[PDB]
Formats: structure tokens, C-alpha cells, sequence
């Protein structure tokens, strides 16, 4: 996936070249940002189900009309997929912030979104309100540098939604 | 002989694009784009059935 | 085309499941001993000349029918090829390197080498001697103290063996 | 009642519970078939020319990297995968360009 | 791609006379219920995103090993690639209901889309699946009979299913 | 010129996206990396006349022939062209250092190097054995990570040459 | 492009002479506030469709006349290209908040922004009035000292300000 | 624009010959019904006020919680403006049936739909809801093939918004 060490070594071939001292410290950059970012992922993956039942909340509040029947969030199977989804969302986050780059989201995530959220009437401001609730969240589990990853992550989750 | 045509792509090229889409880059609008007489003809008639406009045609 | 860290993920996506604790930890491992593995990548890619041209001297000392009119590093043409051949599996294998994963050799450097080999008729054996020859002289600029903090570093030989061992057992 | 199971143990079921959204239910199990988003492209050895390597553009304006860059891409992509000898190499076209 | 009127032409071309009048009444019937024929390829046209949907809903259902890690719809990517696939065969469904003929559901279409999928690592008889279900919510709304004056298309209806089970089994 | 900023904005703007974690993360690479990076433009900043004069004096102790009658080597104004060259060298080398990138050096000496020295016969080996001498002399002048920085600049000069 | 350090490196090499000692204080400097200068560049990419959201409702309700038909941004197509356009010039400003010399900004798009945008018949002073309640809109998140440690950053709001103002000059 | 007659004349300039058979007499089968076209946007043309209050009604009906305080559908301001975009998408499917041609939706309402909605957040569900409701009513206000043709462009537009 598009991480530090992959774009370097991607950028570096197609130019048909070795690995040069720019290149180098990028990459020595990412592995001096790996120890927040591993740190954020464990805080993250410790919390991660008090994390997605209070997301699924959240977007329940912001949203009330979705729980009433006849629409998508009426039922258990609904509400369940709802839990799944925004445990994915968590999930690629974490392995974002593991691999040091957007490479996880964009590969599962923010490729192909729009058109699968057309194909299934999912609105995206349920995914938006939900990854809002883990960034407040975040706010309170992480301090400092993790939670400076761990918001640029979700961000961008958030941004490639809307 | 060389033909240099400058065409400033406009509204009927925009509506083209918006209906296509970008497979490339999005670029400028005016530009010149220079031809030997072989080619010149053909070069006319794509700028043409894309909607570009030529601003002008000098000889060379 | 994988790092360590990508593998993991994808073992982990595999399974639907977050990063365990211990796999976290090997991460952490490898990213903490990341600076030894850039003064490796950095003395494979300061020292690629040398290396392709003492592995090269020796490798057609040893077999000397490659130059012989008749060779397949005859022409100037075809010993340009080789010398180009030998710069690129280095690359590859510095990139490898950096990347703690070998999935570059064969989703790149690899991934039509053989056929591109057979094709054209060149002795394969001797290009596995050649990328032998490399990992030699490799070696030695690797385990060379000058210049860098003294620690152990018996892992990046090892994983440098390894890579351009796979180089070699897929060439041939 | 006395513990039936070794502290241990009981460690690592609810730590690899733990890695689990919901931990394990039949809803929420890995599929048999067990591709990676990579499969297919990685199987193919077409990963590097369909996704991972950019498209070149040379626009008018441009440093020397940029321009070395674009010019290695396309002699890589319009002479095949072949060799091109620098006695081969066109100067003037690239000069024009 | 030749329709049924070019079918014709090619048959009487190889023996090489011209069309008889069997021919000539078979191709008049034809371009007579022709406006019906338009009717049926407006139905599959205006309701290809309910098709697509249902048929989608239907298959994730019987199938839940396709959307979940690890299978071949898991992610955004590949579910879009799935819905992408399933707008492209109906497509060409309804471009061979227009033409009277599947010579271009099966020229421009179905061709390498087996070698394709094999190649990718894709279940053409989850694709052949697909295909039928979507034949079935196709059937579905080519029947219905508001905005349109009632009246006999049996002959489009079985058409219409040749196309889909056509298509399916050049997949699987 | 090629630097760790100038790859962070081509990278991410040929794609036509904003900046991103791993570009961000690149470019704190670079700025943590700047401090042993002009602490090295600065040491061989002080000591160029010094540089240049040993290099030029170990050329010619390595290719003694360059200074018989009918080479290169011979001549005031010859010498004075040796030690302008290796002066050229040592300041791009430390604009390399400053700007944290190999793009001075590529674009003032790299680019054009092989057939400036084929039409006018100066021999690359030359300037191989002064940046050899100048890498050197950097052990005794700089310690740290500065020695380092200093070290892949001017094995890029080297491998350039070579 | 061009960056500060490469601007700095330009022209002492015009005069032939290495880096003054003030010159490198000033960059050193420079890479002393570049970790403020990276949280502002990530404040502004973060919220970047905020600010074209709230800059757009800004001056639509400022100027009806683009929004009713036969005004320039009338279409969803021209609507469209209008976000687009905002969307580019804050991408360009970023880009240039990063690198510390607008020589990104500069060279690719403003050159040729004039005569576009004369061409295609668009009010270069609405266009200019965008940029500036862009500049506005994402000044408050340039401001906003949650979740980032509190310091001093008006050398960067100055900075942002200028290329925001001379980016709107350029259109205006 | 796409109109048949359009797209009569530009397959003759891309193949680059004269206008023959299958391509004059493709512009007579638009020439042929094109009264009907005619007709319905008339039809349309007179009961457009009623039609937009109408498909109004239908979208608050459908989607109680937009009227609410907080959101798109408060203010008077906001219902002014789903009025006017139900008058636009009304006034270029008679544009639409005029033409014989869905040029004048793919242009003026279909080019650019996507992005425009979704950085307004714009529900498409919202317009689909009301071309259903402006589809259910030509449905009693026109009859023969003329409906038939109405909504054909009426379902392109639902199409488009899917
Ligand atoms: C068909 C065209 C063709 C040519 C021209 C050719 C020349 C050639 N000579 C070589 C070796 C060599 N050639 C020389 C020639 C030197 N010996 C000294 O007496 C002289 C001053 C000078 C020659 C005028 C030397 C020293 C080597 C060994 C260089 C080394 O091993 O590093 C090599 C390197 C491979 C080898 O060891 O054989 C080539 C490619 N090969 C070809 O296939
Ligand atoms: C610009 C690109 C770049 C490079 C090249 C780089 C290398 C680098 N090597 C280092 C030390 C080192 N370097 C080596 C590697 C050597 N040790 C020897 O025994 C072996 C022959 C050889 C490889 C095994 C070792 C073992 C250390 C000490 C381990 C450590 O720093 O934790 C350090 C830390 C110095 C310290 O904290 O004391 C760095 C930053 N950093 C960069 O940003
Ligand atoms: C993914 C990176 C990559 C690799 C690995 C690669 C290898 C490669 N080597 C080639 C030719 C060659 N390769 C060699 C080298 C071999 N023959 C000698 O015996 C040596 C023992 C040995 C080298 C150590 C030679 C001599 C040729 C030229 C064959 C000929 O012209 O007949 C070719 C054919 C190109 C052409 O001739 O136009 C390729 C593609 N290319 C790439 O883009
Ligand atoms: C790898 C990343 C990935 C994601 C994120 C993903 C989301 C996703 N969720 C889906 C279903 C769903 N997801 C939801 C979510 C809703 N439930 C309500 O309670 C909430 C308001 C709301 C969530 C905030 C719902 C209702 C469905 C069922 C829609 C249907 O009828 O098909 C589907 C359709 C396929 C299926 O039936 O399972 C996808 C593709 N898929 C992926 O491959
Ligand atoms: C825009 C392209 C176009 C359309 C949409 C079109 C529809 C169309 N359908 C017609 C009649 C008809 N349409 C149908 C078809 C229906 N019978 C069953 O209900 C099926 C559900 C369904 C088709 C599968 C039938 C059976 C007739 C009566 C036979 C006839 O008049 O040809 C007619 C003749 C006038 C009339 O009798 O009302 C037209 C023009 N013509 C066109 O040029
Ligand atoms: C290098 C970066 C770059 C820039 C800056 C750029 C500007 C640009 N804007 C364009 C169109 C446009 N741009 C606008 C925007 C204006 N309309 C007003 O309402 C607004 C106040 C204002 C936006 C702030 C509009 C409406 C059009 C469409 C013009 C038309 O179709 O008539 C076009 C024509 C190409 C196309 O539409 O496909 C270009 C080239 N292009 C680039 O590649
Ligand atoms: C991967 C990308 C990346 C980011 C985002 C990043 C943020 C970052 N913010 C920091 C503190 C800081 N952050 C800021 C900036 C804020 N202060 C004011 O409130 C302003 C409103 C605002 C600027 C817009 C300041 C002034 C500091 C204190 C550092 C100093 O100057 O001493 C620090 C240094 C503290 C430490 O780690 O010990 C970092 C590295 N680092 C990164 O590698
Ligand atoms: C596929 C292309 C096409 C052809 C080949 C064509 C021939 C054609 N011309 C017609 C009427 C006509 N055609 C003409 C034109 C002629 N009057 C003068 O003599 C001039 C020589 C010439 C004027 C340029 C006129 C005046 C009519 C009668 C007007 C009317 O229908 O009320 C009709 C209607 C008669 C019927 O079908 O019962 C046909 C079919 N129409 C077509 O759409
Ligand atoms: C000619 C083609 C065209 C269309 C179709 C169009 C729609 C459109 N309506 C808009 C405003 C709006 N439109 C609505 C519509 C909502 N109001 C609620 O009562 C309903 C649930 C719903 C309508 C069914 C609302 C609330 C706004 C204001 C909020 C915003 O700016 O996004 C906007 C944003 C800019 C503006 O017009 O002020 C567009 C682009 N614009 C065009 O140029």
C-alpha cells in the first residue's frame, strides 16, 4: 500500500534510480513517527469497542429519523451492519496509523466509496458523525504526539468522505 | 511547410469535457500547438470536433 | 509491493482483526532498529559501482567463454546489457532492504526475469554466479565499521543473504 | 468454584477476543476465500504498471528531475522494456521537447 | 455486431442469393413488433439501478462469504468493481434486446470475461449467479404493464431471458 | 531543485491532493534532519581553502602524470581550473547539506557531467580521488550525524562521477 | 519548484559565493518554526472542504447574480468548475505554506489563470472575492489552538495572507 | 447538446462523409413524434406551478425530519429554494421534450450533479422524491405516447440522480 517506505522505494524505480539521502530521511522520518503512531494504534485498539458502541450512538443521536422502521437503521441486522461498519472505519485507521500512511484507507476504504454509498443509499454524514465521535474520543484516550496521529488519520477519513 | 495554430479551448470545449470527463490532466485554456502541413488538415478538424477555438494560424 | 508493516496489515485485514499486541511489538522492533537497516540500504547504494565491477571482473574471470566472440557478453551491446542487469538486481535488492520485505523482487525485478532469460538464451547459471558474486562484495561493504556507530548488525546480513539469495534461485 | 482454566490461558482467549470487533460471532467471521485487496494484481506480477507506478506528466514549464523522470518513463514504456544504448539516445527530440 | 436484419443478409450472402420472402415476412414481423421491442429496452434502461440493487442484495445474501474480509467483494474497491460489472452486462443485455440479436453481448462483452475473472481470481459462478438474479428483477419490470398499452410479449420475455442465461453461462 | 519539500508537493500534487500523513511525515523527516545537516554546511563552510587545496594537492600525489608536460595538469592556469572545479564541488555539496537534498548537486553538476568531461577530456577519476580526500577530512572535521549527512552528499557527488 | 532553502541556494550561487553565515541562520531558523509551519499546513488540508463550503455560501449569498440563470456559475457544470477552482487555489496556497516560496503557486497555475479565465468570459473580481473569504474561512482554522500545542504563529498567518492576497492579485 | 439530430450530424462529421441513408431517416423518426414531445412539454408548461408546490409537498411527506429546526429544510429561505430547484429540474425536462433530446438535462442539470450536491450536501433521494411525485402526476395529466416520452426524460433525470 501507499505508505512512506513504499512511496520511496515506487518513486525511486519508475525513475530507475537507487535510494537517495532525500529518500532516506524520509524514511528515517517514519520510523521516528512509528513509536506515537504504534502507541495511538494500541490506545486505539485497547478502546475499540467502547469506541464503535458509543459511534453507533452518537450517529443514532444526530440522526433519530434512522432508528423509525421503513428506513435503514430499524432492526438489529441494520444496526449490527451499522457496529461492522464503523469497526472497519476504526480498524483501517489503526492500520494507518501502523503503517504510517493513508495506504490502508485508501486501498479499502476511500476507493470505490461514493459508488458503493450510491449503490446502498448509505449516507456518508452517518460515517462523518460516527468518525466525529472517535476523534472526541481520541481526544480524551491519547495525548501529544499519538493524538496528533491519530486525528490525521481520522481526518482524512473524515475529508474523504465529504 | 510549418503551420503554428494558437487555439484557446471555450465553453463549447468545457461542456465537451464536463460530459466526458478528465482521463488527462486538466490544463490551460489557450495554447499553440504547432504542425507541419501534412498533419494540418486533420489537426483542424480534431480541434475543431473537440469545440477548441483557434485564436489564430501563422505561417512558418 | 509490501513492506513488513503492509504484511502484517494485510495478515491482519485477512483475519478481520485489529493488530495483536505482539505483532505491534515486532513492528516497533523493526521500525526501533530502522536506522542500522538505513546505513545498510546506504552502503549497498554508495558502494553499487564497486560492486558491480569487482563482481563483474570476477565473474568473467572465472568464465571466460561469456566474452569469447560467441558469448553472451560478447558485443559491447550484450556486455552493456549484463552490466545493466547486475546494477538493476542490486537496486532491487537495496530496495528490498529498506522495505524488510522481498515481495519488490518478485512483484518487479523478478517478475518476467526467467522467461526474458530463457528467451533470450542466456546462461542462467551464470547470472545466479553473478548475483553470488554480488551479495560477496556486498558483504563487505556492509560489515564495514567505518564511519557508522559500532553495533550489531548480523540481522541485515542476513536479510541482505536472503535477498539476493532469492534473486538468485529465481534467475536460475 | 475453582478456577477451570489456567490464568494464562483465559489471557489469551480475551486477548484474541479483543482483536475482534465483537469479538467472535457467526456474523463477523473472515471469508474462506481468503484474498487480499492485492490478490489479483498481485498474482497477475501486474501491480507495478496498473496501480502502483504513476502516470508521467511533462507539462511546459519543468525542473531537471522532473525531466529526467519523464524521459526514463518513456523509454521504458515506448521501446518496450528494452535497452536503449546512450549512441541510441535522441538529442534533439528531447532538446525540442 | 450485426443485428437480426444483418444476420439475415450474411445467411442469404453465403449461399448467395437473395433474401426469400419467408425471409422478407419474418423481418417485417419483426420491425412490426418492434415499438414493443423499444418498450422492453426502455423498461431494462429506466430500471437498471433497481435491477442492479436488488439483484446486489440478493447475492450478498446467499452468498456472504463475497463481502466479507477476504472475499472478493470485501472491500469499497472490489464492491464497486461487482456493482460496476453488473452495470456493464445489463447494458449489453438490453443493447442485444434492441439489435434482435446477441452478437454484441457476446462480441464486445462476454468474449474474455471468463479468462478475465479466472485471471483475477473472481467465482464466475458467483458471476453467473449475479446474472441470473439480475435476470430475474429484469423479468420482473420488463412485465409491468403501467404507462404502457397492454398487449402480448411473450416472444420479447423469453428473448430477454435467452440474453441473461446466455450471458451467465459464458461466464461460468 | 530535488528536495524533501520539493518531493512532498510533486508527489502529492501530480495526483492533484492535498498534503497528506506521509508527506507531513517526509517533511518533519527533513526539518528534524536540517540541525547536523548546516552544522556540516558550516564546518565545511570554515575550512574550504583548506579542502580545496588538499584535494587538489591529492590528485595530483594520485596521477602524477596529469602534471608532466603535454597533460592536463600542466599549466598555472590548468591548476587554477583543478582547484575552481573542486571549489565548485565543495559548494554544491553544501547546498546539497543546506537545502537537505541532492537537487543542487544534480542539477549543477550532475546534469551535463558526463559529456561536459568527454568533449572537453577531463578525467572523472580526478575528481573521484579530491572528493575521496574532502570525505576524509570530513571525519576529522565533523562528528555526529553531521559526518553522516556530509558522507551521503558527497558519495552522490562520487557515484555520480563513478 | 522552488523552496526557501532552494531560493536561498539560487542566488548565492549567482554571485559565486557559498552560504553566508546569515543566510543559514535564517534557513536554520526556518527549520526551527517548520514543525508550526506543518501544523498549519495540516490545519488548512484538514478542513479544506469546510473552508470551500463556508467561502462559497459566503458569496453566493453575497452575490445572487452567479447563482440565477445567465450568471457565471448558473449550471451545476459551471457550479462545479467554480468549487473546483477554489478547491485548486487552497490545494496551490498549501502547497506554497509548506515549501515557504510561492514559486509552486507561481509558475504552473497563476500564469495562466489570467487569461483563462478573461476567455471564458468568468468576473475575475468575484473570483478574487472567493480567494479572500477562503483566506478568511481558514484563518479561523489557522487560529484555532485545540488539539495543537499553544504558541506563537503569526509569522505564519502573515505568511499564509500573503498567499492568499497575491494569489487573489494574480486572478484579480 | 445530445440531440438525435446532434448526434445524426456528428456521427456523419466523425466518419467524415455525407448524410446518407440510416442517419437522414434516424432524423425522420425524431421528426415523426416529435409532436408528442411538443405536447407534453406544453402539458407540462401550464401545470408547473402546481407541480413544484406539489413535489415539495412530496419530499417534506416523505422526509419529515428536513423541515425540522437545524438542517437544510428550516427557514423560508431554504423551502424558496427546493422550490426553485424542483422549477429548474421541471423546466429542463420541457427543455428535454422540446429538443427530442436529454441534452438540455445532460448539461444543465446532469453535468456536474454529483460534486455540486454533495459539497451543498444536497440529498439526491430529496429530487428523486420529487420526480416521482412530478412522474405520478404526468402520469394523470398526459396520455398516449406523448406520456410515454414525458417520462422517459422524467426517469433519465431519476436515473441520473441514483
Ligand atoms: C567486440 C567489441 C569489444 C571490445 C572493443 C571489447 C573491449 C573490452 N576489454 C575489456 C577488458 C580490458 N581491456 C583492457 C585494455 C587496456 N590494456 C592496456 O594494455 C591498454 C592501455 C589498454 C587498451 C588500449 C584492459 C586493461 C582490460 C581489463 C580491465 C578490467 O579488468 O577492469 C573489457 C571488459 C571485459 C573483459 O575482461 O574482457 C571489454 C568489454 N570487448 C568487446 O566485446
Ligand atoms: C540521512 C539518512 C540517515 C542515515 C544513514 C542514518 C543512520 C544512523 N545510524 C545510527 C547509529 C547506528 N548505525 C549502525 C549500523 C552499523 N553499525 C555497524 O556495526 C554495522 C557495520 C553497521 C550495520 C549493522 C548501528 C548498529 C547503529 C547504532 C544503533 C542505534 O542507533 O540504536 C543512527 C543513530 C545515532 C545515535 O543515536 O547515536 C542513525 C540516525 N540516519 C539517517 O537519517
Ligand atoms: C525489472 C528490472 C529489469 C530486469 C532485471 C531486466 C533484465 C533484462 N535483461 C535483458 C537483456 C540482457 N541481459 C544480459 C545479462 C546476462 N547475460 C550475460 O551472460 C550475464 C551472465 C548476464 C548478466 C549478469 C544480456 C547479455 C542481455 C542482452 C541479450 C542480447 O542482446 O542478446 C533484457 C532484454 C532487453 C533488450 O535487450 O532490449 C531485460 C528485460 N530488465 C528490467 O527492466
Ligand atoms: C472495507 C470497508 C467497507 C465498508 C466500510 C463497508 C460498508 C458497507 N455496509 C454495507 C451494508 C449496510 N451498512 C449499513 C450502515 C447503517 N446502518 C444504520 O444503522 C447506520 C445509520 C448506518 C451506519 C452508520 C446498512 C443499513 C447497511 C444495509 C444496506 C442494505 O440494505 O444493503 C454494505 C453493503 C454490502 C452488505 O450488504 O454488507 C457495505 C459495502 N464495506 C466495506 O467493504
Ligand atoms: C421512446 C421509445 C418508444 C417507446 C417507449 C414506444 C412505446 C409504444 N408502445 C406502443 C404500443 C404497445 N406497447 C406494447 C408493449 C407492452 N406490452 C406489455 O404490456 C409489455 C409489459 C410491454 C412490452 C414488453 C404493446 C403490446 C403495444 C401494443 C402493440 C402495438 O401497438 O405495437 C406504441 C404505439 C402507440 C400505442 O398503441 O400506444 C408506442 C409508440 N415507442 C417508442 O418509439
Ligand atoms: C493549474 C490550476 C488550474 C486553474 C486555476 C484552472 C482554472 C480553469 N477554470 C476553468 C472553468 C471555470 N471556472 C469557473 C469558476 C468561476 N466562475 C465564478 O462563478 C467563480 C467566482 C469563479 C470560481 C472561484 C467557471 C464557472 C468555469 C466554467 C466556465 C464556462 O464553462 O463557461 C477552466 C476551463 C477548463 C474546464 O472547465 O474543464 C480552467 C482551465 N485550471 C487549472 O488547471
Ligand atoms: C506528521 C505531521 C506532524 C505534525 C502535525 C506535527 C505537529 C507538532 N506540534 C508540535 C508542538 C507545536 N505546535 C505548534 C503550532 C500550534 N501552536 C499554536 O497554537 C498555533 C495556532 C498552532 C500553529 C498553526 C507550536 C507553536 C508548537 C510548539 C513547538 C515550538 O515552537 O517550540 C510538535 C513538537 C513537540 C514534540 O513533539 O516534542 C510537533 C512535532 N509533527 C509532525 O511530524
Ligand atoms: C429518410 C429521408 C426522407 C425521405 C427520402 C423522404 C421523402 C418524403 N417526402 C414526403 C413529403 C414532401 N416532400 C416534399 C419536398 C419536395 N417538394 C418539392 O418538390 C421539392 C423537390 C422538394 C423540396 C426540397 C414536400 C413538399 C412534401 C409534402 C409536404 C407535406 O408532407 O405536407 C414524404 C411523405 C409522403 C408519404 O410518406 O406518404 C416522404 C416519405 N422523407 C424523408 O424524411
Ligand atoms: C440549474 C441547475 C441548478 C440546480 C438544480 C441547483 C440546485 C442548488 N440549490 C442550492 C441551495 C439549496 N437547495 C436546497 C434544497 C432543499 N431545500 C429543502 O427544502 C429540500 C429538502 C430540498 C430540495 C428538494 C437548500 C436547503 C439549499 C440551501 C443550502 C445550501 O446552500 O446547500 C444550491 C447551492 C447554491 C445556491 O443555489 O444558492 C444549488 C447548486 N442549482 C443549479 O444551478
Amino acid at each position: 500500500s501507499r505508505t512512506v517506505i513504499t512511496e520511496v522505494i515506487a518513486t525511486a524505480d519508475s525513475q530507475g534510480r537507487f535510494l537517495n539521502s532525500t529518500e532516506l530521511q524520509a524514511a528515517f522520518g517514519r520510523f521516528e513517527r512509528a513509536v506515537p503512531a504504534i502507541e495511538a494504534a494500541r490506545a486505539l485498539t485497547k478502546n475499540q469497542d467502547a469506541l464503535v458502541k458509543g459511534a453507533v450512538q452518537a450517529v443514532f443521536k444526530k440522526f433519530p429519523y434512522v432508528t423509525q422502521p421503513g428506513e435503514k437503521g430499524y432492526g438489529d441486522s441494520n444496526q449490527a451492519k451499522c457496529a461492522r461498519d464503523i469497526g472497519y472505519y476504526l480498524r483501517f485507521i489503526t492500520y494507518s496509523l501502523v503503517a504510517s500512511g493513508t495506504g490502508p484507507l485508501d486501498d479499502y476504504v476511500i476507493a470505490g466509496l461514493r459508488e458503493v454509498n450510491r449503490a446502498f443509499n448509505l449516507n456518508p454524514l452517518w460515517y462523518i458523525e460516527a468518525l466525529n465521535y472517535i476523534k472526541g474520543e481520541t481526544g480524551k484516550l491519547l495525548s501529544g504526539q499519538s493524538k496528533t496521529e491519530a486525528l490525521l488519520y481520522i481526518d482524512h477519513a473524515i475529508n474523504a468522505l465529504s | 511547410r510549418i503551420y503554428k495554430i494558437t487555439v484557446s479551448e471555450a465553453g463549447a470545449y468545457a461542456t465537451n469535457k464536463h460530459r466526458t470527463g478528465y482521463r488527462a490532466p486538466i490544463r490551460q485554456s489557450n495554447y499553440t500547438l504547432t504542425v507541419p502541413y501534412d498533419r494540418f488538415l486533420p489537426e483542424m478538424i480534431r480541434l475543431h470536433q473537440s469545440g477548441a477555438k483557434i485564436v489564430n494560424v501563422t505561417s512558418v | 509491493m509490501n513492506d513488513v508493516f503492509t504484511r502484517a496489515i494485510a495478515q491482519a485485514d485477512l483475519k478481520g482483526s485489529f493488530l495483536l499486541e505482539s505483532d505491534l511489538d515486532k513492528l516497533a522492533s523493526f521500525a526501533k532498529e530502522g536506522v542500522k537497516r538505513l546505513d545498510a540500504v546506504a552502503a549497498l547504494t554508495n558502494n553499487a559501482p564497486a560492486i558491480i565491477s569487482d563482481a563483474a571482473h570476477k565473474l568473467f574471470a572465472e568464465q571466460q567463454e561469456l566474452i569469447q566472440p560467441g558469448g553472451n557478453a560478447y558485443p559491447h551491446r550484450r556486455m552493456a546489457a549484463c552490466l545493466r542487469d547486475m546494477e538493476i538486481i542490486l537496486r532491487y535488492v537495496s530496495y528490498a532492504l529498506l522495505a524488510g520485505d522481498a515481495s519488490v523482487l518478485d512483484d518487479r525485478c523478478l517478475n518476467g526475469l526467467r522467461e526474458t532469460y530463457n528467451a533470450l538464451g542466456t546462461p542462467t547459471q551464470s547470472v545466479a554466479r553473478a548475483v553470488q558474486l554480488m551479495k560477496d562484495a556486498a558483504m563487505v561493504h556492509l560489515k564495514s565499521t567505518a564511519n557508522v556507530t559500532v553495533g550489531d548488525c548480523s540481522s541485515l546480513y542476513s536479510e541482505a543473504a536472503t535477498y539476493f539469495d532469492k534473486a538468485a534461485a529465481s534467475i536460475a | 468454584m475453582p478456577a477451570v482454566v489456567a490464568d494464562q490461558y483465559l489471557a489469551m482467549a480475551k486477548e484474541l477476543a479483543a482483536s475482534r470487533f465483537g469479538g467472535f460471532t457467526k456474523e463477523n467471521i473472515p471469508s474462506p476465500m481468503a484474498q487480499p485487496e492485492s490478490y489479483g494484481r498481485d498474482r497477475l506480477g501486474i501491480a507495478a504498471v496498473a496501480t502502483e507506478n504513476p502516470k508521467v506528466t511533462l507539462r511546459a514549464p519543468f525542473t531537471s528531475e522532473e525531466f529526467q523522470g519523464a524521459l526514463y518513463a518513456i523509454y521504458r514504456h515506448i521501446f518496450g522494456n528494452t535497452y536503449v544504448m546512450e549512441s541510441e539516445r535522441p538529442t534533439t527530440a528531447e532538446s525540442q521537447l
